RNA sequence: UACCUGGUUGAUCCUGCCAGUAGCAUAUGCUUGUCUCAAAGAUUAAGCCAUGCAUGUCUAAGUACGCACGGCCGGUACAGUGAAACUGCGAAUGGCUCAUUAAAUCAGUUAUGGUUCCUUUGGUCGCUCGACUUGGAUAACUGUGGUAAUUCUAGAGCUAAUACAUGCCGACGGGCGCUGACCCCCUUCGCGGGGGGGAUGCGUGCAUUUAUCAGUGGUGACUCUAGAUAACCUCGGGCCGAUCGCACGCCCGGCGGCGACGACCCAUUCGAACGUCUGCCCUAUCAACUUUCGAUGGUAGUCGCCGUGCCUACCAUGGUGACCACGGGUGACGGGGAAUCAGGGUUCGAUUCCGGAGAGGGAGCCUGAGAAACGGCUACCACAUCCAAGGAAGGCAGCAGGCGC
RNA sequence: AGCGUAUAUUAAAGUUGCUGCAGUUAAAAAGCUCGUAGUUGGAUCUUGGGAGCGGCCGUCCCCUGCUCGGCGCCGGCCCGAAGCGUUUACUUUGAAAAAAUUAGAGUGUUCAAAGCAGGCCGCCUGGAUACCGCAGCUAGGAAUAAUGGAAUAGGACCGCGG
């Protein structure tokens, strides 16, 4: 099938190997899974020792951390922006590790309002009707208004992040190989990485 | 080969269990077990060859599949188990106890101890090792795992354990001053006291140590098994005391005792 | 100055985005009784393959060469000249085993005949498998 | 034992080769009483093969309702021996040959802190807070068939499991991190300020994947081994015993040892795999070679058991050479070694031990811990067997043996 | 109970010459000079004492300086140790190096080639040792042979100013 061995090629001189024995199984090579978006799709792989290794063929949720305050939710994949390693990829939509990817911003939104006392998102004038977020944001007994008081002094968001909240997609880099782990686990792009991740989807854009 | 080889030509053997060239073309290839392939001693080699109560190999598998040898308070029914440096051999119909300790010379010495004895074993320490919640490990020569050892045992201590229990008695610390005997290289079966450890970032440490009679060698670190404190075996030693007396020493003692034999 | 590729160049262990109210640099001493140089600690460069700030380990061989020529980026060919003692004649003949070796950046000013150190790590690539530890400038060179 | 002798001239002294002289190992000639050892289809054809064998396997301990034998009182399922068959394991070792192969193989030296590992051995196996045993098929066996044909098999009726699946209870009472209703106490007249408890809800163990924080043990050196926190858990599924055998017990229906088998993870053993440094025969009538279809590096991935141009994308213009690269030849598998030898040395090493490669020539893959396996499968070239003419089965460089040479 | 022939190869072959050949006339020195790799390169830097035993003789020792307990004595001296010291080639020691083969110790296979056995009126032995170039590793030596150090002083040391 597919060889992944060095004796096929030149030598640092550049003169020709003569190949001494014949394609070996552990000198392997199995198809790229090229990893799409959309429902669930996980095939299993029989590998060396007799371990499985899962193929993510289709994948639309994953376990990104927006590590700033500590705070990782399961959520909701929706397309791909910007790839380092090539451009097509991001036509043909593929997840791959170092991605740029958009996540659903309401599970950081929901916790970030629930434990600050502060709103999150909710652009000026918006009426909250539902008023659940009233009771989650209002009615708090005698010293965990101390605790909350003290908390929200250190509440303050960066504007970049406000900026995706008020949209409702957040920018996040998959950190765990989709091919390989059946996975799509990741990080909330932060402070000099975001910009220089917007400058260059810009530059691209045009 | 396209997998582990289960066969061990007669020449190819380990050379200390002095097998003849013209009576058969393989050897008891060990099975898997604690000691290293080069470094064991077959069941089958011991029982038929050495003590020679069996004849031939159907006469070791009758001996041995009757449940009556116990290597290490255990019973061993499987001829090529290897049985290694520091083992308790236990023929029990007999009464013997049989210890496996290095020869003077590059062999195994078919060496009887006593019942009192053969009911501890001396384990040299190969790794010290943190648990799953804080729980820490030894792992000795012979592949054995001991789990919460003392806090002060460290990474080439000796340690006696209780055969039955399988847990630490006491230990021997690493250091000067005290007797080691030598588990490999040239120098194999040499009981003498530690003189200087030379370490070595990137290599192997080297260890001088120092003979009863003033003769001094020097051996890899890896190659060290300290068997006393001070000057203090604690255990018996074969015949000699791995001294190594020279060609020409042996020579005078072999004949002077054969002239006055006659 | 730094980040000229597509993806953002960082080190993987420390983490730059902590909520507060200059960056820390991941270095580590190699043993052996070699010295963390000072472009090392101090520096602001990003490197997978310097021995100091980096992913890599040095272990088994530690060798010498002259630097020979610097062209292709973060890395040197250097020469390393012994003799071979034919036994027929009771002569040596004079030759020589050039490799291609990783210099970190770390190592700003080095030239051409500098007694360069280098230790043995996994392969970095296709004929890269030795890291540069230290630099001896050329005899003299003070003028 | 560090050795010479004949032959150019009419005679001489030299250069110089031809011929003698001795061992060695292939063939061959003539000859052969005894006895102990012992090589042998390597050289040419890694050419071709008729036939027969060369790999199987059951213990007191996975499944026996074959009367195939056989105890008896059978009425309380199963005496026992045991064909077959399902299950597990082995068939990757051994054996043969030397065609490839010239920094390749291989040898000495080291590295995996860059990985995988059946088995053996020693650890782990109520650490998780939420059933006195479940499910429905199949084989053997009875029965009916098809084909010129083979270790080919379709249909019917029945019945097992450590095959294939699904799943409890227990331990289990609580801890532990958040969540926080509600409450008592004191300093200030009082706001305020100080802790104490605390209904409820969520979460939990090892393994897997990701991000953040701190600093039990070890190394020359970890982005190590442990500890903390926030989450995730692949439905083509990690673990957390619906298994078997001899013993038979311990007090008012209750009531425990000794073994076999299995199982995620860790170590150990047998290894394998990929790297480090140095080393090989002849050739210049081989002087330049490599590279946008990867040649040498850089960044990001893809693939892999892991490290890497191993393979993609975008960059950079490198890398090797008179110290013989690049190409070519080899009647070349490499080494331990063998014959010859004063001392140097020359030639040989297919050949029983270690390593490599291959199973007529190339390529692809199944199952498994381990194979690009051929006494396994799938084609295509070459060759070739049996044909009721439709189809079918092949692989001796295993042991014998036959042609050909 | 063996001997003759055919061919491959080794010594004789100092007729491949490193040890160890030749080049006026026997075969052979470029027609001549320059010249980069290659090989090879003058002399020069440590001599000298203290002390001891046999018979002026001989042979044995001593030759950079600086954080932790006991010969201990009194923060003082000694030692012990963890860290040190321009590089390499050379030589000596040590470590690690599969067996079989060769060299070789033992042993009346009836002798021998072999073999790894055996011997004593249950017991006592054996199954050694040496060599294994080159490369890597280790610790002594410092002759010989390379290489380095102050010369627009960014010299060493010594202390203050920062």
């Amino acid at each position: 099938g597919i060889s992944r061995d060095n004796w096929h090629k030149r030598r640092k001189t550049g003169g020709k190997r003569k190949p001494y024995h014949k394609k070996r199984k552990y000198e392997l090579g199995r198809p790229a899974a090229n990893t799409k978006i959309g429902p669930r799709r996980i095939h299993t792989v029989r590998v060396r020792g007799g371990n499985k290794k899962y193929r993510a063929l289709r994948l639309d949720v994953g376990n990104f951390s927006w590590g700033s305050e500590c705070c990782t939710r399961k959520t909701r994949i929706i397309d791909v922006v910007y790839n380092a390693s090539n451009n097509e990829l991001v036509r043909t939509k593929t997840l791959v590790k170092n991605c740029i990817v958009l996540i659903d911003s309401t599970p950081y939104r929901q916790w970030y309002e629930s434990h600050y006392a502060l709103p999150l998102g909710r652009k000026k004038g918006a009426k909250l009707t539902p008023e659940e977020e009233e009771i989650l944001n209002k009615k708090r007994s005698k010293k965990i208004q101390k605790k909350y008081d003290e908390r929200k002094k250190n509440a303050k968001i960066s504007s970049l992040l406000e900026e995706q909240f008020q949209q409702g997609k957040l920018l996040a880099c998959i950190a765990s190989r989709p091919g390989q782990c059946g996975r799509a686990d990741g990080y909330v792009l932060e402070g000099k990485e975001l910009e220089f991740y917007l400058r260059k989807i810009k530059a691209r854009k045009g | 080969a396209r997998g582990p080889k289960k066969h061990l030509k007669r020449v190819a053997a380990p050379k200390h269990w002095m097998l003849d060239k013209l009576t058969g073309v393989f050897a008891p290839r060990p099975s898997t077990g604690p000691h290293k392939l080069r470094e064991c001693l077959p069941l089958i080699i011991f029982l038929r060859n050495k003590l020679k109560y069996a004849l031939t190999g159907d006469e070791v598998k009758k001996i041995c599949m009757q449940r009556f040898i116990k290597i290490d308070g255990k019973v061993r029914a499987d001829i090529t188990y290897p049985a290694g440096f520091m083992d308790v051999i236990s023929i029990d119909k007999t009464g013997e106890n049989f210890r496996l300790i290095y020869d003077t010379k590059g062999r195994f010495a078919v060496h009887r101890i006593t019942p009192e004895e053969a009911k501890y074993k001396l384990c040299k320490v190969r790794k010290i090792f943190v648990g799953t919640k804080g729980i820490p490990h030894l792992v000795t020569h012979d592949a054995r795992t001991i789990r919460y050892p003392d806090p002060l045992i460290k990474v080439n201590d000796t340690i006696q354990i209780d055969l039955e229990t399988g847990k630490i008695t006491d230990f021997i610390k690493f250091d000067t001053g005290n007797l080691c005997m030598v588990t490999g290289g040239a120098n194999l079966g040499r009981i003498g006291v530690i003189t200087n450890r030379e370490r070595h970032p990137g290599s192997f440490d080297v260890v001088h140590v120092k003979d009863a009679n003033g003769n001094s060698f020097a051996t890899r670190l890896s190659n060290i098994f300290v068997i006393g404190k001070g000057n203090k075996p604690w255990i018996s030693l074969p015949r000699g005391k791995g001294i190594r007396l020279t060609i020409a020493e042996e020579r005078d003692k072999r004949l002077a005792a054969k002239q006055s034999s006659g | 100055d730094i980040q000229t590729e597509r993806a953002y160049q960082k080190q993987p262990t420390i983490f730059q985005n902590k909520k507060r109210v200059k960056l820390p640099r991941y270095y580590k001493n190699i043993g052996l009784g070699f010295k963390t140089p000072k472009e090392a600690i101090e520096g602001t460069y990003i490197d997978k393959k310097c021995p100091f700030t980096g992913n890599v380990s040095i272990r088994g061989r530690i060798l010498s060469g002259v630097v020979t020529k610097m062209k292709m980026q973060r890395t040197i060919v250097i020469r390393r000249d012994y003799l071979h003692y034919i036994r027929k004649y009771n002569r040596f003949e004079k030759r020589h085993k050039n490799m291609s070796v990783h210099l970190s950046p770390c190592f700003r000013d080095v030239q051409i005949g500098d007694i360069v150190t280098v230790g043995e790590c996994r392969p970095l690539s296709k004929t890269v498998r030795f890291n540069v530890l230290k630099v001896t400038k050329a005899a003299g060179t003070k003028k």
